[PDB]
RNA sequence: GGGGACUCGUGAGAGACUGCCGGGGUCAACUCGGAGGAAGGUGGGGAUGACGUCAAGUCAUCAUGCCCCUUAUGUCCAGGGCUUCACACAUGCUACAAUGGCCGGUACAAAGGGCUGCGAUGCCGCGAGGUUAAGCGAAUCCUUAAAAGCCGGUCUCAGUUCGGAUCGGGGUCUGCAACUCGACCCCGUGAAGUCGGAGUCGCUAGUAAUCGCAGAUCAGCAACGCUGCGGUGAAUACGUUCC
RNA sequence: CCUUACCUGGGUUUGACAUGCACAGGACGCGUCUAGAGAUAGGCGUUCCCUUGUGGCCUGUGUGCAGGUGGUGCAUGGCUG
């Protein structure tokens, strides 16, 4: 008896860990039946580039987009707390779509 | 490195009947990391060795191995300025490795069929006393005995 | 420039015609696509902690 | 080795030259176009491409038909010495 | 073993002695070799003169050889040259047209110094 | 040339990310904005002393979060000059922006605002040492820090040919990542073009 | 509750839980002699020492995943020697002290700035 | 379906620190050997480039003082040229074949990317490509068959079945447009060249070597370059006299 | 092509853009002849705001200026080896 399916796109483990983990119990807490923490892999989209402004040189630096998506659940089909759910989200830094 | 050797990476016996030495040969033949191939290779080598001589072909290689083997090196190091070189005793471990890397060389070289058919000719010739490595050996010790100074 | 700027936003007459630049100091080299920017400045911002999440790796 | 589907000329052109057609051939006619196709339509019509750096006039014939104003419009310089 | 050249080979496979002829490869020798139904590896000494024959014949009804072949190339060659476009300019100078830089390269075109 | 920003290094341990949102193909449109956002508010706030700039992009309207040594400079006449700045520049942002001026409790501890303290000193034509030797025991004596490297780059008095120099006091440890180790810059116009500087400031390590 | 193989690799991991029987060793018709043409892999797999006929013979092989090397695939043995200790521990002074009681998860060092996957340093010139 | 046991994913911890035995050693510093253990004595690696130097470099990333232009040294535009060569130099791709070329068959990555898009499936086309179109804004859809490898066959040591450069013809793609000046494919020739002077770089462990893979950039051109992944997988190290 | 800064040649030349002082009142977009393009050129669409004064703002005039991949790293920052 599933219905809510979360997404969550961060790129911060302690931030989606953190703030996810209080939103939803307290979405438990509302009285939503709701699936454990669902850690998922991670994701990096990685750059290189020369540091020189001239660029005459080989010298380089790696950088990486650590989006980060993990912990993300399943909520049974409770309206009472996902009217909540909806009216509560979480800082842009994480984005909250779900299905 | 200066001081301090490292130690090398343990080799172990050949999964045909037991022998580092082949094994060891395996990695001297090993091109572009085909170990597998270079494995059927020799064992080719192992069925025409059989074929020939109608015995053990690992230890028709134990023969040639010691006819080709010398234990005497023509070169240290730099003397001085006129000076060429100076003979010096060498150690059984790198005198057997030698042989070897003379037998694959003039395999490969002989542009006359497969390399296992090679490998076969030069396995007899030099367990036979006939290789041209074993000419090396000979090479090694006529051209030794020369300047029979201090030994580096 | 400061009108080749303008005509490089200039977005009618063959968008290939066009050319992608920078548009934060310009830039017509090494533009990356989504940052937009020229990869020199996109070093500034990397240090000053404009990027979501973009760190340096540590492989 | 493309435009599968027929010769392409420039437009601006290409109806000049329908017109000469209409009449008969006509004076060297001078053009920036480096890249138009040449067409049997084009023979007995000698007229002049901007090479890079002028106009410069060249006759047509069926051999051409597989050549573009720019193959008839030379621009760099070899040796001199 | 002939049709046009020589065509004669000992110990080949069929359709490399057909690579002998000025104007057929692997692929048209597979062709020709595939509408006789006989065999890409035969040598020259199995050969019949029904082989021949329809091999001629399909041969006539394919494509051509060199002499005709090579003159419709001179044709081509000299088609380039009368037109005297950039194409035919480098090979009036003996220069490469495939968007060749001879500067550094292009040592089979120029030669050797 | 060899030397870094140390929160390149603290980008996820000590320090926080300005660019407050997550964005897939709206980035671009955001970050394209942030530009002239953070060139224009940047320009003509010398006086308010900005430290830092964060920027939350949500509800479909910027905060924007102004690390300051003088909200009553941005503020102006009870918000005239921060709502000429804001509200104007709604229909840039993207339909509404809001401003949150910080107030910065010890603008001492903040490497750039000293930096630009001090530079602006040298643009006032005072004798650089004793400039130095002000800016360097403000920023010693006020903040409860554990160090700080001030370093000078130009023509120091207007020399044809320029140079450099720092005063390190205390402790600048910054081959060691848990340093807490404050970073900024200001670069001042000067008679003969402009003068850089850089300060770190070893305020402490980590919580 | 059957034998849990747990062991590494060089790249695409190898294990799964086992139960013994014959000795029949193999997986979906990839025997040792089908998976593993040559007999390297196959006799360090059979681990000499500890055989299906040295020990309680065991049947269901070890589950590939990540594809599996040819090379690396032969690291399954590992999770042998766990096996084994999850059987008992005689050998398990044996097999450490043989050699198979380690790691070996090495894979490659990082393509770095200016060189090659092998940091093949390119022909330098000094002049 | 059902399950959470493993794997896998993934948060947080433990664990290796001379911890430890014996021995040595100015007892200390320090160290030999050893147990245990997954690793034993900065595991490996990365990021990190002290103070300072070379008037190194850049006004063309950016910034900017002075000087200069400012009916033009700015601005707009078709086209050209930056892609030229009698020669030379450098870094690189492939070969100079039998540890080999080719037909046919065949298990196996990892890491990335994709709703402007990825194009599954299926259709057509000799193929490159073209049509239709699922699913997918993604661990699930697609990219996705990795290739080297392996069973067998062919060719049997040749400038030849090596090598595919040059050049003609004929097709595909992008873009309004592919001549200057793009990429790909089919046919056709099958060039030079048979292991390299003098000289010299590279390389100590999953190394080196070697075969593939995928991104960034882009209308298109990245299967020689640059940045990441992964397969197979060696050899030598007596030693510091000399460069 | 653009990119391109170079150049053949063609046009503009307070300008492509920012923007000050006055006047002026649609700008702007569409479509189209011309021209290689730029632009020229015709016709459409048209000035909200109270160009009620102010506001918006092109265009035009004149001027502040704009602008410069012009030089100057042996003026220099910055950044890099």
């Amino acid at each position: 008896g599933q219905k809510i399916r979360i997404r969550l796109k961060a790129y911060d483990h302690e931030a989606i860990d953190a703030s996810a983990r209080k939103i939803v119990e307290t979405v438990v807490r509302t009285g939503a039946s709701v699936v454990g923490p669902v850690p998922l892999p991670t994701e990096k989209n990685v750059y290189c580039v020369i540091r020189s402004p001239h660029k005459y040189k080989d010298s380089r630096e790696h950088f990486e987009m650590r989006t980060h998506k993990r912990l993300i659940d399943i909520i049974d089909p409770t309206p009472k707390t996902v009217d909540a759910l909806m009216r509560i989200d979480l800082p842009a830094s994480v984005d909250v779509n779900i299905q | 490195p200066r001081k301090g050797p490292a130690p090398k990476r343990p080799l172990v016996n050949d999964p045909v009947y037991g022998s580092q030495l082949v094994t060891q040969l395996v990695n001297k033949v090993l091109l572009k990391g085909k170990k597998s191939l270079a494995e059927r290779i020799v064992y080719g080598a192992l069925e025409q060795a059989r074929d020939k001589t109608g015995t053990d072909p690992v230890i028709t290689l134990k023969r040639a191995l010691d006819n080709v083997k010398p234990a005497l090196e023509v070169r240290s190091r730099r003397v001085g300025g006129a000076t060429y070189q100076v003979p010096v005793e060498v150690r059984p471990d790198r005198s057997t490795t030698l042989a070897l890397r003379w037998l694959v060389g003039y395999s490969r070289q002989r542009r006359e069929k497969t390399m296992i058919e090679r490998l076969a000719n030069e396995i007899l010739d030099a367990s036979n006393g006939l290789g041209a490595s074993v000419k090396r050996r000979e090479d090694t010790h006529k051209m030794a005995e020369a300047n029979r100074a201090f030994a580096h | 420039k400061k009108a080749l700027v303008n005509k490089a936003a200039g977005k009618p007459r063959f968008a290939v015609r066009a050319y992608t630049r920078c548009s934060k100091c310009g830039r017509p080299r090494a533009v990356y696509r989504k940052f937009g920017l020229c990869r020199i400045c996109l070093r500034e911002m990397a240090h000053a902690g404009e990027l979501p999440g973009v760190q340096k790796s540590s492989w | 080795r493309s435009l599968k589907k027929g010769p392409f000329v420039d437009e601006h052109l290409l109806k000049k030259v329908d017109v000469q057609n209409e009449k008969n051939t006509k004076q060297v006619i001078k053009t920036w176009s480096r890249r138009s196709t040449i067409i049997p339509d084009f023979i007995g019509h000698t007229f002049a491409v901007h090479d890079g750096r002028k106009h410069v006039p060249v006759f047509v014939t069926e051999s051409m038909v597989g050549h573009k104003l720019g193959e008839f419009a030379p621009t760099r310089t070899f040796k001199g010495h | 073993a002939r049709l046009v050249g020589v065509d004669l080979p000992r110990d080949k496979r069929m359709e490399v002695a057909l690579t002998y002829i000025f104007g057929i490869g692997r692929t048209r020798s597979n062709e020709i070799l595939a509408a006789t139904g006989i065999d890409r590896d035969l040598r020259t000494r199995d050969l019949t003169e029904e082989q021949l024959i329809h091999l001629r014949d399909y041969i006539e009804a394919n494509l051509k050889v060199e002499g005709d072949l090579r003159r419709e190339v001179q044709a081509d060659i000299r088609r380039k040259i009368e037109i005297g476009c950039y194409q035919g300019l480098r090979h009036r100078r003996g220069m490469p047209v495939r968007g060749q830089r001879t500067k550094t390269n292009a040592r089979t075109r120029k030669g050797p110094k | 040339g060899q030397k870094i920003n140390p929160h390149g290094f603290r980008l996820g341990i000590t320090t926080d990310w300005k660019s407050r949102w997550y964005a897939d193909k709206q980035y671009a449109e955001y970050v394209k904005e942030d530009v002239a956002i953070r060139r224009l508010l940047s320009s003509g706030l010398e006086r308010a002393g900005i430290a830092d700039v964060e920027i939350e992009r949500t509800r479909d309207r910027v905060r924007v979060d102004i690390h300051t040594a003088r909200p009553g400079i941005v503020i102006g006449r009870r918000g005239t000059e921060a709502d000429r700045i804001r509200a104007d520049l709604e229909k840039l942002t993207g339909k509404q922006v809001q401003l949150n001026i910080l107030e910065v409790k010890n603008p001492e501890s903040q490497a750039q605002l000293v930096a630009q303290g001090v530079a602006e000193q040298l643009s006032n034509r005072v004798a650089f040492r004793r400039a130095m030797r002000k800016a360097i025991q403000s920023a010693m004596r006020q903040p409860n820090v554990k160090g700080i490297r001030v370093q000078c780059s130009g023509r120091l008095g207007g020399a044809e040919m320029s140079r450099s120099e720092f005063y390190r006091e205390g402790r600048v440890p910054l081959h060691t990542l848990r340093a807490d180790i404050d970073y900024g810059l200001y670069e001042a116009k000067t008679t003969f073009g402009r003068i850089g500087v850089k300060v770190w400031i070893y305020k402490g390590d980590i919580v | 509750r059957p034998i849990q193989t747990v062991g590494r690799r060089k790249e695409a991991v190898v294990r799964v839980r086992l139960v013994p029987g014959t000795g029949k060793f193999d997986l979906n018709g990839r025997s040792l002699e089908d998976y593993f043409p040559n007999k390297v892999h196959q006799q360090l797999i059979k681990a000499p020492l500890v055989t299906v006929d040295r020990v309680e013979s065991f049947d269901i092989f070890a589950h590939l995943g990540g594809g599996g090397p040819s090379g690396q695939a032969g690291a399954l043995r590992l999770g042998i020697a766990r096996a084994l200790i999850l059987v008992s521990p005689e050998d398990r002074p044996a097999l450490k002290k043989a050699g198979f009681l380690t790691r070996d998860p090495r894979a490659t060092e990082r393509k770095k700035y200016g060189l090659k996957k092998a940091r093949k340093a390119p022909q330098y010139s000094k002049r």
